[PDB]
RNA sequence: GGACCUGGCGGUGCUUCAUAUCCCUCUAGAGGAGCCUGUUCUGUAAUCGAUAAACCCCGAUCAACCUCACCACCUCUUGCUCAGCCUAUAUACCGCCAUCUAACCCUGAUGAAGGCUACAAAGUACGUUAGGUCAAGGUGUAGCCCAUGAGGUGGCAAGAAAUGGGCUACAUUUUCUACCCCAGAAAACUACGAUAGCCCUUAUGAAACUUAAGGGUCGAAGGUGGAUUUAGC
């Protein structure tokens, strides 16, 4: 309960309240429509001119709506239990565990399947890792990474979002891909579209398998949408495990905003935050800067997921006309120690604007989840007033 | 154990869908409202929404079908169909209660015309 | 019909005046089958006259077993 | 007892209506003819102006009886949309009947 | 009317002649 | 209880049966 | 006077008294309903208006102390009433 | 280890075609301007929803007041109901839609096994989702309960674009008049064209520049618009 009435303050540093208005308070994070660079989204329409007919509107269709509605890998014990629980009702158990349970396939990304790829998530992905890191832009102004990796970097999604916002300081762009037809097309676009020219972005350096040296550690560690495709839990802690050794200043990891993405954002944290090395080159501890004001297990994990939004503006093809809003689970993970201990509760759902009142859903530093109705007379005009303004993703002000 | 190893009766009214109203179904209140040039449609309309839901409400559990309402004149006939469960003499009461409630409520010579059947007249199992 | 099947001295009358004396076979059956229709009217709930009429009924319509049932019932009954 | 709050300001309206069509509908023809002299319709203008505001006749709306919906409402029936949809298709509105 | 429909009902109900 | 119109002979007065309008018995038609 | 239904047509004297006794005292139950509350069936929809199906009023309506509040207790066969007012 | 039986193939290639949708081809239009109508952001004291994606001439067969559930203050409180909440919850279930995933008879020596020829030769009989939706298709539960309830009077800012839909044009197969298809004039700048702007009357209403119809003024762009798109039947 970071919400008491009356007794909780808004929390004036800086002088927000006397020096600006209402609507500029400092837990504002909301980004406006995301809008891709003009080259990017010319080379995507140049490498798609190939084939942009009626099946490839069914073909990005299905491919998004897949890789929504995909599962976990269901780990063999839970299978097991499964089956003993079968038995116990009881090929007749295997016909019904193969219903009930989700059919989990490796996506084997080859040049078309790239494309379509490209085409159906370009956008999104740009859009979520956009603002994911324009959380740590705004809460710190005064950091310039020079040092980027991104696992799964499948369409350089998050080497163009790095590039718009810290394009004067970063020099170096690792990007790792299994696929050989996906790096391709990523060196296209960056050149774009086209096999032969200049890339827009200097420093980029592309490569299938990680570095190796253990002294290196890079300033900015980004994972976007690329952990729900390891086959398997050992596989997912093991490449944790190593983003986070490898990890400088702040490991940034994104997935679908679903209860699976959710999951699995969580066990990384989990694990990132319960250090298991015994003696690691790295001593320094980390914490969660983004989206969790605390450290201890979510109260959303139970049932519930947490997710968040951002709207953005599709490239222009056949199908996409209107704008539209990506949903996507996001978590940021600082090395040292908190800044400092006035944190503030995030809002991890649509606020609701009724007259003279208004519902947050807010995740307090405490560990709790407070679904609070805030109006004047019983929280104080400032404090309401910020409510009003204040929107999904955002952080509430409020002190003691 | 590893993944890749895994790898209702209805009666005759029931039965038949609204597109049926006027081909194998009939209506079940009868009156010259909707007719063309005819006034008072909404008024017979709110007098057979109450008409129906006052009867399900004093005859509760014996309707075996819905109501027919028929209107000739000044007169209102209430034909039910309802169940031998209840005894005689509960209905016989209902019957005079409600032929004097709705008399003088809607000004006019209710009337009902109860037809027992031993139980739901059951057409197909959807 | 009219609510008289428990009304034992009619169930009497109608009885002792079919079992008075002997009809042709088809009149015999039909009052056998009223006989067996009072017998089981008086289940659903015992005159000497109405088990002898009613015996002596099923034997004349030739319905010997149930007479011979109905045997049990005169020593039961006493 | 009326469906909503909505309904009752419109049951309110209509009561109101009732009760001042005469006197309004006497004052309104005095300003409507362009015989009296000006000095009188100006003032009936006042008096017209003057009287409750929800005494006006275009303050009324045709909600349903049943959900009290501002529209989609069948005037002939009274009845929105959805009601009347449900009341038809159960054949309890005679003579409706789905066209072919 | 709505008040002779609906307070008809709860007359009924508290007598113990509607459901 | 039975139908009544096991009682009814085959040249009774019909009009008596129903004098006025009335809806479908079928223990009467 | 009864229903032809055979689950509701009488079978015997007794039953024929029982079944016409309940359905007049159903209707008693109904006007007893009506005249304790008027205001639900004051609502006259029936033209020409029938009299003999609106509510009767069983109770006085002058108050004060006169001759025909006397009077009109006689008409209504309120005896102790009158007797009262006389 | 010998012989045989069913296979499956959870596999391929080629050939011919029936080969409809989807193609391709073919036909006839629109697409570039000016308006309006939703919606996007922005802006604003200022409705809402549409929560991944695919369904805005959406709820609305209609927004001056009301409608209205949005904002400014003012004003009432056991209050139309005995309360009331278009307050939250389908991220409580339920409806709904959506995403993803037999018997008999013959043959083989009574083996696994097999059973047809018509001019006839054994065959006869679901689960899943922090999904949508409370215009309730429902049932409950949480809150506010001298206000998340009432009521009153005024106000929802608008210029940057981005779209969809419609209308109206860019004319000569055209425009006006007669007429309703045998006529007379006009004609590219006083040609055509505006449902563009401004002003004046009429209708409805208590209130009309604010809604509609007409007249006057005006005669703007527009000069046929590629890639695309709309239908065909
Ligand atoms: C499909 S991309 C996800 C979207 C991408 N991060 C973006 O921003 O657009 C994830 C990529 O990770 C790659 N991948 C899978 N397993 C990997 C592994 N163990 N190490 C490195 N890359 C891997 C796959 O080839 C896949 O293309
Ligand atoms: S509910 Fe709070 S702790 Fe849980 S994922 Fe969201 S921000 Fe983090
Ligand atoms: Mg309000």
């Amino acid at each position: 309960a970071a919400l008491v009435p009356g007794v909780t303050q808004v929390d004036n540093k800086s002088g927000f309240l006397q020096k600006r208005p209402h609507r500029q308070h400092p837990g504002i994070l909301k980004l406006p429509h995301v809008r891709l660079p003009q080259a990017l989204a010319n080379g995507a329409q140049l490498l798609l001119l190939g084939s942009a007919g009626p099946t490839m509107e069914n073909q990005v269709q299905t491919l998004t709506s897949y890789l929504w509605s995909r599962h976990l890998p269901v780990e063999p014990e839970e299978l097991q239990r499964r089956a003993r629980h079968l038995e116990k009702k009881f090929g007749a158990v295997l016909h019904a565990l193969r219903k009930t349970t989700y059919h989990w396939q490796e996506l084997s990304y080859t040049e078309g399947l790239s494309l379509v790829y490209m085409a159906a998530r370009l956008d999104g992905g740009f859009a979520a890792v956009s603002r994911a890191f324009h959380e740590i832009r705004a809460r710190n102004p005064a950091f310039q990474p020079q040092t980027l990796m991104d696992f799964g970097s499948g369409t350089g999604s998050v080497t163009w979002a790095a590039h718009s916002i810290w394009g004067q300081s970063l020099r170096e762009y690792m990007c790792v891909d299994r696929s050989a037809a996906m790096l391709v097309l990523a060196e296209k676009l960056l050149k774009g579209g086209s096999e032969s020219g200049e890339p827009y972005i200097p420093g980029v350096f592309f490569r299938q398998f990680l570095p190796v040296s253990p002294k290196v550690q890079f300033d900015v560690v980004v994972s976007a949408f690329s952990l729900s495709e390891l086959p398997s839990k050992a596989d997912r802690t093991e490449v944790v495990q190593t983003l986070w050794r490898k990890t400088g200043h702040f490991l940034v990891l994104v997935e679908n905003g679903t209860k699976a993405g959710h999951s699995l954002l969580m066990d990384a944290r989990d694990l990132v935050l319960k250090g298991k090395e015994k003696s690691p080159l790295d001593p320094r501890p980390g914490f969660v800067f983004a989206p969790c004001p605390h450290e201890l297990p979510c109260p959303q994990l139970t049932n519930l997921a947490c997710s968040f939004s951002q709207a953005y503006h599709p490239i222009p093809f056949s199908w996409n006309k209107k704008p539209k809003e990506e949903k996507f689970s996001m978590v940021i993970l600082a090395r040292g120690s908190p800044e400092e201990a006035h944190r503030w509760p995030r809002i991890t759902q649509p606020v609701l604007k009724r007259p003279r009142h208004v519902h947050c859903h807010l995740c307090c530093p405490d560990g709790h989840m407070q679904h609070a109705v805030l109006t004047a007379r019983r929280h104080g005009r400032d404090l309401y007033r910020c409510a009003r303004v204040s929107s999904w993703g955002d952080l509430l002000p409020v002190l003691t | 154990r590893e993944l890749p190893c895994a790898w209702k009766p209805v009666t005759y009214e029931e039965a038949h869908a609204p597109h049926y109203i006027a081909h194998r179904k009939g209506w079940l209140s009868l009156h010259t409202g909707n007719l063309d040039g005819e006034d008072h449609a909404a008024e017979r309309t709110v007098e057979d929404v109450f008409l129906r839901k006052f009867m399900w409400g004093t005859f509760p559990g014996c309707l075996a079908d819905q109501l027919v309402l028929k209107r000739r004149g000044n007169q209102l006939e209430i034909c039910a169909v309802v169940l031998r469960q209840l005894s005689p003499h509960k209905y016989y009461f209902l019957v005079g209660y409600s032929e004097t409630l709705l008399s003088y409520f809607y000004k006019c010579p209710v009337r009902l015309h109860l037809q027992t059947v031993p139980s739901k007249v059951v057409y197909k199992y959807l | 019909e009219y609510g008289h099947t428990f009304r034992s001295d009619l169930r009497e009358e109608i009885l002792m005046l079919m079992a008075r004396d002997k009809h042709p076979p088809e009149l015999q059956v039909a009052f056998a089958d009223c006989a067996a229709d009072i017998k089981s009217a008086y289940e659903s709930q015992w005159p000497a006259t109405s088990l002898n009429c009613i015996a002596i009924l099923f034997l004349r319509a030739g319905r010997t077993q149930e007479a011979w049932k109905m045997l049990g019932l005169f020593r039961k009954h006493n | 007892h009326y469906v909503d709050w909505r309904m009752w300001r419109d049951v309110k309206r209509r009561k109101m209506a009732y009760e001042y069509a005469d006197e309004r509908l006497r004052i309104n023809s005095l300003r409507k003819n362009t015989i009296l002299p000006k000095i009188l319709q100006d003032v009936a203008d006042e008096e017209i102006a003057a009287l409750p505001r929800d005494s006006c006749p275009v303050r009324i709306r045709n909600r349903c009886v049943m959900t009290s919906r501002p529209r989609g409402v069948k005037r002939r029936w009274r009845l929105s949309r959805i009601v009347f949809r449900h009341l038809a298709d159960h054949g309890q509105l005679s003579g409706i009947q789905r066209a072919t | 009317n709505h008040h002779t429909y609906a307070e008809l009902m709860q007359t009924l109900r508290f007598l113990g002649l509607y459901r | 209880l039975p139908p009544r119109t096991e009682k009814m002979a085959v040249d009774q007065d019909w009009p008596s049966v129903y004098p006025v309008a009335a809806p479908f018995k079928p223990s009467a038609v | 006077v009864f229903q032809d239904d055979p689950y509701l047509m009488p079978a015997s004297s007794l039953e024929s008294r029982s079944f016409l006794l309940a359905k007049k005292s159903g209707e008693n139950v109904a006007k007893f309903i009506i005249n304790s509350y008027p205001k639900y069936f004051q609502k006259d929809i029936a033209e020409p208006h029938i009299p003999c199906l609106m509510p009767e009023y069983f109770e006085p309506q002058i108050k004060d102390i006169s001759e025909a509040a006397l009077k009109e207790r006689i008409e209504l066969r309120k005896v102790k009433a009158s007797v009262d007012m006389f």
